[PDB]
């Protein structure tokens, strides 16, 4: 079966260089064209270029001329994408692509390699409890995870106990650092009757702080 | 380069519906178009190549058609797995270019959001910061506008928003808005408000508190 | 011995179509035997020669045959900032035909191909192409493994290495019992010659119309070489399959290279990875040793034997003079892992310029004595030069050195009677294998029915 | 005493002569009953047999035409004699044998035709430049050997058809060298340029206007050109009484019969002339390359001496073809043909350094044997060919003819001709098996069993039907 297995997520600094890999599984990398595609949430999908690993000839979008360098090693059955002089705008997910039958098609895709370019150091999060203000039948608490780097973080309530009725929002980049929040809703007879704790783990700095929500 | 205008940007539909995504090029491409699928938080899967040809393994409920510069992707009887992102890509000319994308979302009855405001915690204030959080949970449709007001006056600098994907249970959306100020500036004012504008109400849903007062 | 030369069956095609240039027996999904006939100069839509194929139902009276229709329109695809072009004028569709299961493979070795990119081009060259049909279902597919999209300038830089632009794939063809189509391409790798193999099932499943350039991942091509012995050798002028390594799970390929090593000629036996197991060298330069190859066990030991034709062999005669008559070589496969030795038997033509050995057809066991037999063609032999087909019977020691029966051409001069042959199939279901003989010069095919021995 | 003539006990004069070449028959009436009529001629005269009644033929051999060998091949309207004698009468009785001689001379100052057939694919561009004066240079050196020199020129590339020919872009058809930085001629198969003429400056000036073309594959279509230069007698201009030299120059491999199928060409070569008024080979794109055997037939038919003048990279290739085409000569050509002049002179000497007898229309019952006298009077038995000869040398052969029995037809004739020579020796054979007395036989003789037999040669023979 055809599978494209790319390298793991990269975490580099601006001005540096990185070299992603795309290893063929179940077929010879030399068989077809191998393309590289860039994806960002705002800008969408963008074609970087292609390579014929049988001979090494490459084509590029003139937008990536200079930063992108595509290569291939038929020995290790792998194709590569080198990026140089990295910038914050180079933060994207990169996919290697090959066609099924049509020589020029884009049918098989690797799982994708996440790239993040930042000057931020490994910083631990600042966990803050969010209690309501000084009434109804339903109550809602919260937990603010601010100023951590890099991603990700695991957030639970009462150590995975309280799971239903929870909304952990995606992290957002706030000045080279990430910010995340999570909400939870129960009945008025539950809180402050029963203790509710916010468990936040940041394996990057190896910290597992927990803050108990207290009323005002 | 060939511009690929894909429409619509999103659509709210139900299981069993027959929907159609269209893709318009800036010039003729003679069926040299492919269709792609990206399930939530996963990689890409090829659907169509050369305008009409199914990729091996793709169900027959998918189908592509069109010619010249106008093409379409059709899904007869939507399945629960079909709710995902879809992109077109032309390869008539280098460089290859992609359509903007189309997200198939689950349709349901409208629902007003549950707003909740949260003043800065004691720990953050003692460190020199102040972040007011405003949750807007479980609403439909996704279109919503949040507005922060300090002492009744709108504030736009220092606002940080975050949205969740469509919930797997109730097919609703949620939003988190965070206004971050310094400790010194947070104490220059008293009233803090976040207004929620949704199509479920002509009047904005307002939630607020007053500093010191509780 | 027991072919009937009195009551023949004649099928005919259009005048000048070269109907009968290639032929084969075809069995449908119900086992009913028909005759597929190639006519490589049949007129197309634009009143231009493109070739054609005919599927003749079996009738004792013969007559006209319906067409096996294929798309004859030139194709153009503007994709990847390039323009792909197929040219079917004078492609010679039907210059080879072969049947396997309920599928027919008809090839156009001289179909041309080109790729335009701005002011550059790949060059308009005869890559060849093969057309595949399932007549009962109407399914169609194509296979053209030598089409490329590399511009001409690149081939010059790399000294024309791996240059498949002039393959003429389908020049010769054969299908293994497992359903792997093997094409001979004598112009591959700048006229060294190559072989292209791909399963019939994968050709159908991977083909779509209008693509022109597509991948058949399960395909396998032979290799280029820098050895001048192979230059201009036309490796793949003829092809055949058989069992020569003692491993029944592997299928071995027999390849004719009639101009190998400065026109000495050669025939090679390879495994399915194109690794050479044996090589038979020609006896005489320019004799075209390897023009035709046949594989059949003639001496009833279960081991496939090899027959090679050298239709231009010049026999030595009195007063230091030579006479072009042609020659056939029989190589018996030895017991167990051993090399094929010298020829076990030499059959040499008699009629000057008769081209004895231009075609060699396994007949199966014609007289039903337990030994498989062969027919050898001399398309310009016989006392009148009109052409002859000679039957040689198998025996415990190989083949009889004298023919059991000689079939004189029933056609006028120039018919090339015998240029194409096919036997070993009982077309009238009488328990005896029969023989079909092409005479493309007369645009006709003659069917010889085998009868009980007298 | 008795011998095989008497002990055989023959029944007629014809049967008597068939016993042995030494037997004789006496047709005399006054011959004793016990005395045999079939004996040695000495014994018959010894037994008072009338000398006029003695039948005893003697195998002989007398010349009918015996022109002297010419000292010069120059002058004359080809009244040159190379073989002597030219015609003899041969008489043979059953199972007998007679001998005769033949002289063959490589005559001095014999006319020569030299047709220059040149590869003009792209690698021969330098070769064209070096032979621009070859016509005059060759005339100077050949003047030392002959006073009747004619020379001509033809050129070939390959079959102008895909895949040998580039067919894209449209410019490539008018100029195959377009993708380089030069111009070359459109591709052509074979073109005749200059008919054999004694005006050698016509050779120079035609060559100076020639130019190369360009094709795709290294083997070329020179064998097409050899065939047309051989069978197009009138157009090339071969003279009847002259040595014909066909100088074939190339630096590449050559196409052979059955190669044409890569261009969709399957029609065999017909060995006929297909060069019309435009001087191009019009069957180049529709007819296959010729085979070695068909080339050999036409070269021998037209008395063409083919010379393979090829470069070192293919000298072994053409030396091997040369062995499959007897009478062909090979010489090593430089990469720019700068040495082709001496190559032609050495080839002409090698061509006329051999005499090889050949027999035509020999009856089945006749067998021949040969003794050669080459060099200085050295007899070589069982040999019918001399080698290492020079111009003006003369050799001779002693020949013996042996007849088996007596054939039905009493008068046949065959030819003894050296290979490549114009003249020959015609041997008119007459088989003397009958007796003269048979022409005056008495059918239904009243001496033979009351008219039941025939009386001939002094004996009674059973008549027809008995
Ligand atoms: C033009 O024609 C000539 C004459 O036929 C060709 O030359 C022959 O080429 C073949 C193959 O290349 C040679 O065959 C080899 O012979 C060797 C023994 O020969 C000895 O004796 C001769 C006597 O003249 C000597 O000249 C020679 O130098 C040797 O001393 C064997 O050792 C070889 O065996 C090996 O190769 C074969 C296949 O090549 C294998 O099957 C064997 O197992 C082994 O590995 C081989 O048999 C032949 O000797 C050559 N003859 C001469 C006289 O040189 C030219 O090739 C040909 N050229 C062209 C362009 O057509
Ligand atoms: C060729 O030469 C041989 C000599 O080797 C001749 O044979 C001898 O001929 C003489 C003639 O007087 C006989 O006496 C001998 O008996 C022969 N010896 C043999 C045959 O061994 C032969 O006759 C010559 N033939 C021709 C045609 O000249
Ligand atoms: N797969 C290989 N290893 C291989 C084998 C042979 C060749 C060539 N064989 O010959 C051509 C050279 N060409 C011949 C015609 N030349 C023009 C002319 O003669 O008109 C120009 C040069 C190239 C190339 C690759
Ligand atoms: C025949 O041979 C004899 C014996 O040598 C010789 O004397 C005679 O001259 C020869 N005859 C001819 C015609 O040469
Ligand atoms: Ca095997
Ligand atoms: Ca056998
Ligand atoms: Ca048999
Ligand atoms: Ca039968
Ligand atoms: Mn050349
Ligand atoms: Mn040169
Ligand atoms: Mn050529």
């Amino acid at each position: 079966e055809v599978q494209l297995q790319q390298s793991g997520a990269e975490l580099v600094k601006p001005g540096a260089s990185v070299k992603l890999s795309c290893t063929a599984s179940g077929f010879n990398i030399k068989d077809t064209y191998v393309h590289w595609v860039k994806q960002r949430p705002e800008q969408g999908l963008e074609w970087i270029g292609r390579i014929d690993p049988a001979n090494g000839y490459t084509k590029y979008d003139p937008k990536f001329q200079g930063k992108a360098t595509i290569t291939a090693d038929t020995s290790s059955n792998t194709a590569y994408l080198q990026l140089s002089s990295l910038t914050s705008e180079d933060t994207a997910v990169y996919y290697c692509v090959r066609p099924l039958y049509d020589y020029y098609a884009m049918d098989y895709w690797g799982q994708g390699t996440s790239v993040t370019v930042s000057s931020a150091k490994t910083t631990a999060p600042s966990v803050y409890p969010l209690a309501p203000v000084c009434t109804g039948s339903s109550v809602t608490l919260g937990c603010l995870v601010k100023g951590y780097f890099p991603e990700p973080v695991t957030l639970t309530w009462n150590s995975g106990s309280l799971s239903s009725g929870v909304h952990t929002f995606p992290a957002v980049l706030q000045s080279d650092l990430y910010t995340l929040s999570s909400s939870v809703t129960v009945t008025s007879s539950t809180w402050p009757s029963q203790s509710i704790t916010c468990n936040v783990a940041h394996p990057a700095s190896s910290t597992k702080v927990d803050k108990k929500i207290e009323p005002r | 380069d060939i511009l690929m205008t894909q429409s619509p940007s999103s659509m709210s539909v139900s299981l069993g519906d027959t929907v159609s995504i269209t893709c318009h090029a800036s010039q003729g491409i003679s069926s040299n178009i492919g269709w792609l699928q990206q399930k939530p938080g996963k990689s890409f899967m090829g659907l169509i190549y050369y305008g009409t040809n199914l990729v091996d393994g793709v169900p027959s409920r998918f189908s592509g058609s069109g010619s010249g510069a106008d093409y379409s992707l059709t899904i007869s009887s939507l399945d629960s797995e079909d709710f995902a992102d879809y992109y077109c890509v032309q390869y008539a000319q280098l460089p290859y270019t992609f359509g903007g994308g189309t997200k198939l979302e689950i349709k349901r009855a409208d629902a007003a959001p549950t707003v909740s405001i949260f003043p800065p915690s004691s720990e953050q204030l003692t460190s020199g910061g102040a972040s007011v959080v405003c949750f807007l949970n479980n609403f439909y449709p996704k279109d919503i506008n949040v507005k922060w007001k300090i002492d009744g006056s709108e504030r736009q600098n220092g606002v940080l928003n975050s949205w969740t994907d469509q919930d797997s249970k109730d097919s609703t959306y949620s939003m988190s808005s965070t206004l971050t100020l310094t400790k010194d500036e947070y104490e220059r004012h008293n009233s803090y408000t976040c207004e929620a504008t949704h199509k479920t109400s002509t009047s904005p849903i307002v939630k607020s508190f007053n500093r010191n007062e509780c | 011995l027991n072919l009937d030369p009195v009551q023949l069956t004649f099928y005919a095609g259009p005048n000048g179509s070269q109907f009968g240039f290639s032929l084969d027996f075809h069995k449908d999904s119900h086992g009913r035997v028909a005759i597929v006939v190639g006519a490589p100069r049949t007129l197309g839509p634009s009143q231009e020669e493109t070739g054609g194929v005919f599927l003749c139902p079996w009738r004792a009276e013969g007559g006209q045959c319906p067409s096996l229709l294929f798309d004859l329109r030139d194709e153009t695809r503007n994709v990847g900032s390039q323009t792909l072009q197929t040219f079917k004028a004078r492609q010679g569709l039907g210059a080879s035909v072969v049947s396997w299961s309920d599928v027919i493979v008809a090839c156009a070795p001289w179909q041309h191909w080109n790729v335009l990119e701005k002011t550059e081009e790949a060059e308009k060259t005869p890559v060849g192409s093969c057309f595949l049909a399932q007549p009962e279902s109407g399914r169609r597919a194509e296979y053209s493994p030598c089409r490329g999209n590399t511009l001409s300038r690149i081939y010059v830089e790399n000294d024309f290495s791996w240059d498949k632009r002039y393959c003429e794939a389908g020049f010769s063809s054969v299908v293994t019992q497992a359903g792997e189509l093997v094409l001979g391409a004598p112009g591959g790798y700048y006229f060294l010659g190559l072989l292209a193999q791909a399963p019939v099932a994968d050709i159908f499943s991977s083909y779509r119309p209008g693509i022109l350039l597509w991948h058949v991942s399960s395909q396998s091509l032979s290799f280029d070489s820098s050895n001048p012995e192979y230059f201009d050798g036309y490796w793949g002028y003829s092809v055949a399959v058989g069992e020569f390594d003692g491993d029944l799970n592997t299928t071995e390929y027999v390849v004719g290279a009639p101009t190998w090593s400065w026109t000495l000629g050669a025939v090679e036996i390879l495994d399915s990875y194109y690794q050479r197991l044996h090589r038979l060298r020609g006896e005489q330069m320019a004799s075209y040793f390897g023009h035709s190859v046949a594989v059949t066990d003639v001496n009833g030991d279960g081991r496939h034997d090899l027959l090679v034709g050298a239709p231009l062999y010049m026999e030595s005669r009195a007063d230091r003079k030579l006479a072009e008559v042609g020659r056939v070589y029989l190589f018996l496969q030895p017991r167990g892992p051993h090399a094929l030795g010298a020829p076990s038997l030499l059959l040499t033509g008699t009629q000057l310029y008769g081209r004895f050995g231009s075609a060699i057809a396994p007949l199966g066991d014609l007289d039903r004595d337990g030994y498989n037999d062969i027919a050898v063609a001399a398309p310009y032999g016989g006392p009148s030069g009109r052409g002859q087909v000679l039957v040689f019977l198998g025996q415990s020691e190989g083949l009889r050195s004298r023919p059991s029966q000689v079939l004189d051409s029933p056609f006028p001069t120039g018919s090339a009677f015998g240029f194409s042959l096919r036997g070993a199939v009982d077309i009238d279901d009488n328990g005896y294998p029969d023989l079909i003989v092409g005479a493309y010069g007369a645009n006709q095919v003659a069917v010889y029915r085998a009868q009980p021995v007298v | 005493g008795p011998n095989i003539c008497t002990t055989r006990g023959v029944s007629s004069c014809q049967q008597c002569l068939a016993v042995s070449p030494m037997c004789a028959w006496c047709s005399d009436e006054a011959l004793p009953l016990g005395s045999p009529r079939c004996d040695l001629k000495e014994n018959l005269l010894k037994d008072n047999c009338a000398p006029e009644s003695i039948e005893f033929p003697v195998s002989e051999a007398r010349v009918l035409e015996d022109r002297p060998l010419s000292d010069k091949g120059s002058g004359d309207s080809s009244q040159v004699t190379q073989v002597s004698p030219q015609r003899i009468a041969l008489r043979l009785r059953p199972d007998d044998s007679k001998n005769f001689s033949i002289q063959v001379r490589q005559v001095e100052d014999y006319p020569v035709d030299i047709y220059y057939l040149m590869d003009l694919s792209y690698s021969m561009k330098d070769d064209l430049w070096s032979i621009q004066n070859l016509g005059t240079k060759l005339a100077t050196q050949m003047r030392k050997l002959t006073s009747n020199l004619r020379i001509g020129f033809g050129a070939f590339v390959d079959k102008p058809v895909s895949p040998y020919m580039y067919i894209s872009p449209p410019e490539a058809l008018e100029n195959p060298c377009y993708d380089m930085k030069t111009t070359c001629l459109p591709m052509f198969g074979y073109k005749h340029v200059l008919t054999l003429t004694d005006q050698v400056t016509r050779f120079n000036e035609e060559v100076k206007k020639q130019s190369v073309s360009r094709n795709r594959d290294a083997p070329e279509g020179g064998f097409d050109a050899i065939m047309q230069a051989t069978v197009c007698d009138e157009k090339i201009g071969w003279r009847n009484d002259a040595s014909h030299l066909l100088v074939f120059t190339t630096d590449a491999k050559t196409h052979i019969a059955l190669d044409g199928r890569l261009a969709g060409i399957v029609q065999p070569n017909d060995g006929q002339c297909h060069v019309g008024s435009d001087n191009h080979y019009s069957a180049s794109t529709t007819m296959d390359y010729p085979s070695l055997g068909l080339m050999t037939e036409k070269l021998s038919q037209k008395n063409i001496n083919l010379i393979f003048a090829v470069t070192e990279n293919v000298v072994n290739l053409y030396q091997n073809y040369s062995e499959l085409i007897p009478g062909t000569t090979v010489g090593v050509l430089s990469m720019d043909s700068s040495n082709v002049l001496q190559l032609i002179v050495d080839a002409y000497g090698k061509i006329r350094s051999k005499v090889e007898l050949e027999v035509r229309d020999l009856p089945e019952e006749l067998s021949l044997s040969f003794n050669a006298t080459c060099l200085n009077n050295e007899v070589i038995p069982g040999l019918k060919s001399c080698m290492g000869l020079k111009i003006g040398d003369t050799v001779s052969f002693s020949i013996e003819a042996k007849v088996r029995g007596c054939p039905q037809e009493k008068e046949k004739s065959f030819t003894i001709k050296p290979v490549g020579f114009k003249d020959s020796l015609i041997v008119q054979v007459t088989f003397d098996c009958d007796c003269a007395c048979q022409a005056q036989a008495e059918p239904n003789s009243h001496r033979c069993n009351n008219g039941n037999g025939t009386f001939e040669c002094g004996v009674c023979r059973c008549g027809p039907g008995w």
